[PDB]
């Protein structure tokens, strides 16, 4: 219906065509999560080596 | 002029990246050894294409890109490929063992041993920028590395580059070419963790690309090479405005402005036409009206869904080749009567349009026929939520029995990150629902 | 290079071990002296997964040979591929284990285990990126069984973050008549439940049925049985040894096949079924391959799949054939018998194709199933066990080696727990 | 062997249809949330269409059309007829109607054409004085709609009694529109009172409400045989000429109106659906559309034939096995 903001150049053209109107964590906190997960991973292995020791 | 850095993560991201970078070279006339005869300013520039390529005093145009994978096999191909001279060794990063299709292993366990290296390589490219706009990030949802490392990286990038834009190209899992029963797990985990850090993500369902390849290209059993050449065409269409002279979508920020009113709803549907077999003994060349109308066929979407049963919040048409505004405007009013195209009330029913006269470049010996004109539509429709519904239902089926959960917990993840991630997706489904309910 | 270390223990372990190495050496174009003589570079691409490379461009199997008696060790040495193995990797005793788990696991075995571990350590410290281990052994005897599971516990202790995989031959009174085998098997299953990531259940009961009923071998030998074992072992390791997208390493396979830690005992299957020397005339169609590989008669574990449900399946097709037709025929099986795959693990069937066929065959297919029907195997052993144990029969052979009967009560309990746990998921 | 699932156990029609499928020996029923089905007989509400058509190696078909609700809710139908140019405010065959919310609608323009024969309808109630009914809705919590009640209905004799006509229509995956040659008149058993309206007895025709507050024909159901005979003897016309042509027209119009919005022609799954249209015939043998039901029940005598026709035309055309009872409405 209505054409707007027609930009031309040697490469091509752009425009907008309207048919109708309307009607975050820190580097510190990230370390804390990674270290903790790695803590559980280490605890889990410890338990295992321990069971294998019995 | 403002630079963008591309980051290719895991196997999917890397192989797609090679497709795109190969296609970029053919479009700008950059040879495999990095020489670009057309470029008359040697050793430097602020031309539009310099947004993706830096230059050396020897005339080498090298991509502003980093490739990252926890296993070396795939990137090794790049290291020895036909474009081996294009990249310098520092931007190709690999590990020894991969994430074994395990998000927890990609994020926590194996990720932590390589994140600071990757960021240091990324820092190096960034420092070579006079005006970095942000990042384009390529990865799969389903792989351990594509899902786990990526969400690690994305978070760190927000910390070290708080003001830069981050765009995503995301491969969404399809059984026909998928490699782990656990991909819905990985998909929901990474989506949950990456969501606040991504400004705009283009999702590609391998299922959709597989079938376009089967049906339109006559490929009986599509390979990754087939899928990826098609994907790079779409990616190229989307990034063309960054690499060429123009006035639409000229910077990363404008993608969000034009396509993303709601931050969390940042997943535009891409539709591409036309896709024609090169083995086809000539196809009657399609008109502006015809390729424009094809944009509203589910069968040409990067995600199978039904935009009729949703609403639009924004819509961009990107044309390449023999196109002038009059034929476009005349293709649109026709379509607007033939089809049910409903924008949300607080939105103008309208299209931002961009024409680039260079018709699509195809890879020589590829499956795609050359065409005098093509178009990629980017439409932010609520209908894309159908893919979240699918993904989440598969997650629920397995998670209820805790199937496979021990593999993640054994890597140091807690069960709680599963439920938390699913709850976030439940909220995301409800947001789409709110936005698209006149009926 | 993502290396695998291979260990073979006891008589059965070494005999199927040797035949495995003979079969895959041929597929990779390696000869008895360790020299390459193949066409495809496809054969050499992942050759380092199983083979070490020296100067002289020789390939030496990353394989350790273990036994408590010299017998089968000499047998391997004079065997066709006897000369390829690292001589220092032959580790053996003089006592034997007398078909007695306690001797393998606690007395005779303990005396030999450390020198085995030295050779493991040598092979492992040599690897760029060690995947983990695979062991061949039987569960009915003493050395593969008792010492075999001791090795697994010690190896896990030194390498807790590597994958442990076994090919475990289950005893059957159709093939042997040593009365304590159900004792040795139960003691070993308890171990395997706790200490392996993946176990292929190779059931001498099923090997016997195939040989006698299906292949019409009226005097079957261990040679016949092992013909099936080696074919199956080539099949299930195809994705480790050739370029490929699916289950390409031991951990990715475990993540695709193991939804619950304890439920990691697989039913292998193979098609076509053949006798040695039974020359192949007509290659099967893709359809035939698919129907057969899922047929109860082609399973290497004596369990009726229709009596349970599949949690996970891997299917590997080999030979030149339509990838489209393979996809079509695999979807057909799932779409046609969909009640036999659990609904709460979507797309739980995965399919691989490798262009290189196996020796003598133009077309083959290997099935790996995680079926709740494997409970029948463990139930079978369990009844045999309890028939004796409730009267403490033959126990003195074990108590004489220092074991208490409480340790028998526990193995029996653990195995019955395992069975009921399969039963949980069969219903669900 | 074709597979299907059942997700609506309450439906009597698709109860029979599943019965008919299993009896063929080429269908088998799965557990409700088994995904590997060819056919879904879906739930009445919140059917997960988004999950259909993503099963490799399965052609999938479902017994509902996504978006057809816009024709099968009263509010939605008024809205669809007033704002759809194919149907237009120039729509001779739908009674004047307004959507009203209990305090984006038109509660206002309702009274505007009022104060210009004023009798209207709104758990229901009729009246001529607007002010009161607008409180009836206000009390209730659902969006109610109001239309002119039909002052002068066609009244059957003997009895001086009013009725409504229910027609069954099947739309298949190709969007062929099929009218079942058998419809039914749901009759009032007791005579028609023009005076005081607010008595829900001889004005409401629906079945259950007449097995309660209420001889001539069995179950107050008169079939096409009978009613056609009556029209010939008392009015000297046929059912076909004086009525069915108007009914065939309205059906065509409604379902062609929404075709662009719900057609599954180029979709990754296919739909069919059974609708129950309800009409009124007035004194001048003029036909009126009352409502479109998306989950209709069938008359007892007819289940066997209709449900059989569903398997023949809707299901087996997509899934072949080893005169016609429908009238194809062409377009
Ligand atoms: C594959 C390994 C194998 O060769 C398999 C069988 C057994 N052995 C050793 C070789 C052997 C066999 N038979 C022998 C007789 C004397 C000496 C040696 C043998 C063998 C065979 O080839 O038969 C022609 C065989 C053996 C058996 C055998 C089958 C068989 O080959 C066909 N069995 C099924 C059992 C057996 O117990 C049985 O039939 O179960 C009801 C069977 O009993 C009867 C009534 O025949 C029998 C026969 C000696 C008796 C007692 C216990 N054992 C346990 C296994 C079983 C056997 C074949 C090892
Ligand atoms: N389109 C396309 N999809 C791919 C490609 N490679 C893998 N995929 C898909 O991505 C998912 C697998 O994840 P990958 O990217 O391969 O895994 P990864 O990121 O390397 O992570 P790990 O291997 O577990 O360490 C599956 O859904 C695949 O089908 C590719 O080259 N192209
Ligand atoms: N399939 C197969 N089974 C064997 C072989 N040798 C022995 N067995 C079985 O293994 C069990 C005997 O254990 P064995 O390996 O001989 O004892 P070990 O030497 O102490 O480990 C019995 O179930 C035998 O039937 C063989 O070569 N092949
Ligand atoms: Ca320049
Ligand atoms: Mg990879
Ligand atoms: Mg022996």
């Amino acid at each position: 219906m209505e054409v707007i903001e027609l930009n031309k150049c040697t490469s091509g053209q752009s425009f907008e065509v309207i048919l109708k109107p309307p009607s975050d964590p820190s580097l510190e906190e990230i370390q804390k999560k990674l270290e903790a997960a790695e803590e559980r991973r280490k605890y889990q292995e410890a338990e295992l080596l321990k069971h294998l020791a019995e | 002029m403002r630079e963008c850095i591309s980051i290719h993560v895991g196997q999917a991201g890397v192989q797609i990246g090679n497709a795109c970078w190969e296609l970029y070279c053919l479009e700008h006339g950059i040879q495999p050894d990095g020489q670009m005869p057309s470029d008359k300013t040697i050793g430097g520039g602020d031309d539009s294409f310099n947004t993706f390529f830096s230059e050396t005093g020897a005339g080498k145009h090298v991509p502003r890109a980093v490739f990252v994978d926890l296993e070396p096999t795939v990137i090794d191909e790049v290291r020895t490929g036909t474009y081996r001279q294009l990249f310098h060794p520092e931007q190709l990063i690999t590990g020894k063992e991969d994430a074994a299709n395990n998000y927890a292993r990609g994020h926590y366990t194996i990720g932590k041993e390589i994140i600071d290296l990757v960021l240091d390589r990324i820092r190096k490219l960034a420092d070579q920028c006079t005006g970095l706009q942000g990042f384009l990030v390529f990865h799969s949802f389903g792989g351990g590395t594509g899902s786990g490392f990526t969400s690690l990286l994305m978070e760190r990038l927000s910390v070290d580059y708080g003001k830069k834009s981050k765009l995503e190209f995301s491969i969404y899992p399809a059984p026909q070419v998928s490699t782990a029963v656990v991909e819905p797990y990985n998909s929901i985990l990474t989506t949950h963790t990456t969501l606040e850090h991504s400004d705009c993500a283009f999702m590609v369902d391998n299922e959709a690309i597989y079938d376009i390849c089967r049906r339109n290209l006559d490929i009986e059993r599509p390979t990754y090479t087939n899928l990826n050449r098609l994907i790079s065409q779409i990616v190229s269409s989307i990034t063309a405005s960054l690499r060429f002279d123009g006035a639409l979508n000229v910077d990363l920020t404008e993608f969000q402005t034009n396509l993303v009113p709601y931050p969390r709803i940042h997943f535009p549907l891409a539709t591409y036409a036309p896709v024609i077999s090169a083995e086809k003994a000539y196809h009657e060349q399609l008109s502006v009206a015809e390729i424009t109308n094809a944009c509203f066929e589910p069968a040409n979407q990067m995600v199978k869904c039904d935009p009729r049963h949703g609403k639009y919040m924004a819509c961009c048409l990107l044309y390449r080749g023999d196109v002038v505004p009059k034929d476009v405007n005349a293709a649109i009013a026709t379509i607007k009567t033939k089809r049910s195209i409903q924008f949300v009330d607080w939105c103008p029913t309208g299209f931002k349009v961009g024409i680039n006269y260079q018709p699509p470049t195809v890879v020589p010996g590829g499956d795609l026929a050359k065409v005098q004109r093509a178009v990629c539509m980017l439409s932010n429709t609520t209908a894309i939520a159908e893919a979240w519904a699918r993904l989440d239902h598969k997650f629920d089926l397995m998670y209820a029995k805790r199937a496979f959960v021990h593999w993640y917990v054994g890597e140091g993840m807690e069960e709680g990150e599963f439920s938390e991630a699913r709850e976030d997706m439940a909220a995301l489904e409800k947001d789409y629902e709110e936005v698209g309910v006149d009926s | 290079m993502r290396e695998i270390v291979h260990i073979q223990a006891g008589q059965c372990g070494n005999q199927i071990g040797a035949k495995f190495w003979e079969v895959i050496s041929d597929e990779h174009g390696i000869d008895p002296t360790g020299s390459y003589h193949g066409d495809s570079d496809l054969q050499l691409e992942r050759i380092n997964v199983y083979y070490n490379e020296a100067t002289g461009n020789k390939y030496v199997p990353r394989a350790i040979l273990v036994d408590l008696e010299p017998g089968t060790m000499d047998s391997v040495r004079s065997g066709p591929f006897g000369q390829i193995f690292r001589p220092d990797n032959f580790v053996f005793g003089q006592s034997g284990a007398g078909n007695n788990w306690a001797k393998g696991h606690y007395t005779e075995g303990a005396e030999l285990v450390d020198s085995v571990l030295d050779v493991v350590r040598k092979e492992s410290e040599s690897c760029d990126c060690l995947q983990g281990f695979q062991l061949t052994h039987s569960l009915g005897g003493g050395t593969g069984s008792g010492m075999g599971t001791l090795l697994i516990s010690k190896i896990r202790e030194e390498y807790p973050d590597r994958i442990m995989n076994t090919f475990s031959v289950m005893p059957s009174p159709k093939v042997s008549d040593t009365v304590v085998e159900p004792y040795n098997a139960t003691l070993s299953v308890h171990q395997l439940v706790e200490n392996t990531d993946e176990t292929y259940c190779i059931d001498n009961e099923a090997l016997y049925d195939i040989c006698f009923r299906t292949l019409k071998l009226t005097t079957p030998t261990y040679g016949d049985l092992n013909h099936l074992v080696s074919a199956t072992m080539s099949g299930v390791t195809t994705c480790l040894r050739f370029p490929g997208q699916l289950n390409a390493d031991l951990r990715k396979l475990a993540v695709n096949m193991v939804p619950f830690p304890r439920l990691h005992f697989f039913m292998p299957g193979f098609a076509p079924l053949t006798s040695r020397g039974s020359q192949q005339y007509r290659a099967l169609t893709v359809p035939e391959l698919t129907q057969q590989m899922f047929d109860s008669k082609n399973m290497m574990a004596a369990c009726d799949p229709r009596h349970g449900r599949y949690l996970t399946v891997a299917a590997i097709f080999r030979g030149r054939m339509s990838m489209k037709e393979v996809d079509e025929q695999m979807l057909n099986v799932q779409n046609k018998n969909s009640s036999y795959f659990v609904e709460w693990i979507p797309n739980n069937v995965k399919t691989a194709v490798c262009d290189i066929p196996p020796r003598g065959l133009k077309m083959s297919a290997t099935f790996i199933g995680n079926s709740t029907a494997i409970q029948e195997l463990f139930k079978r052993i369990s009844e045999q066990f309890t028939a004796m144990f409730r009267r403490k029969a033959f126990l003195h052979w074990y108590t004489g080696e220092g074991m208490d009967e409480m340790e028998f009560t526990e193995a029996e309990s653990n195995m019955n727990d395992l069975v009921s746990e399969y039963q949980q998921y069969q219903d669900a | 062997m074709y597979t299907f699932v059942v997700r609506d156990e309450n439906s009597s029609v698709y109860a029979e249809v599943s019965r008919l499928l299993l009896a063929t020996g080429q269908w088998k029923r799965l557990r409700k949330d088994n995904p590997r089905f060819n056919l879904m007989l879906g739930e009445r509400n919140r059917l997960p269409f988004g999950r259909l058509g993503h099963e490799p190696g399965l052609v999938q078909l479902v017994n509902y059309y996504r978006g057809a609700d816009k024709l099968c809710r009263k509010a939605s139908l008024v809205k669809l007829i007033k704002t759809s140019p194919e149907l237009s405010e120039s729509c001779t065959w739908f009674p004047e109607s307004y959507v009203i919310y209990p305090t984006t609608d038109e509660r206002e323009v309702f009274l505007a054409a009022y104060n210009r024969g004023n009798v209207w309808i709104a758990g229901i109630l009729i009246s001529s004085e607007a002010s009161e009914l607008l409180d009836f809705i206000d009390e209730q919590g659902q969006v109610h709609v109001i239309q002119k009640y039909l002052e002068k209905p066609l009244l059957l004799e003997p009895g001086h009694r009013k009725f409504d006509i229910r027609s069954w229509v099947l739309v298949d995956h190709l969007y062929n529109i099929y009218l079942y040659r058998e419809g039914v008149l749901r009759t009032s058993s007791e005579p028609y009172n023009s005076a005081n309206f607010q008595d829900k007895t001889c004005h409401l025709t629906n079945h259950c409400i007449q097995k309660e507050y209420s001889r001539y024909e069995e179950g107050n159901e008169m079939f096409f045989e009978e009613f056609n005979q009556y029209l010939m003897d008392a009015l000297n016309t046929t059912l076909e000429n004086s009525i069915l042509l108007q009914i065939k027209h309205i059906i065509r119009s409604c379902l062609m109106c929404i075709e662009p919005a719900i057609s599954t022609k180029h979709l990754h799954y296919q739909s069919f659906q059974l609708f129950g249209f309800d009409f009124m015939v007035d004194e001048e043998l003029k036909v009126w559309l009352i409502e479109v039901n998306g989950a209709p029940a069938c008359a007892q005598k007819l289940y066997a034939e209709l449900c059989q026709g569903i398997v023949d035309v809707a299901i087996s055309s997509v899934f072949p096995l080893a005169t016609s009872i429908f009238i194809k409405l062409h377009h």
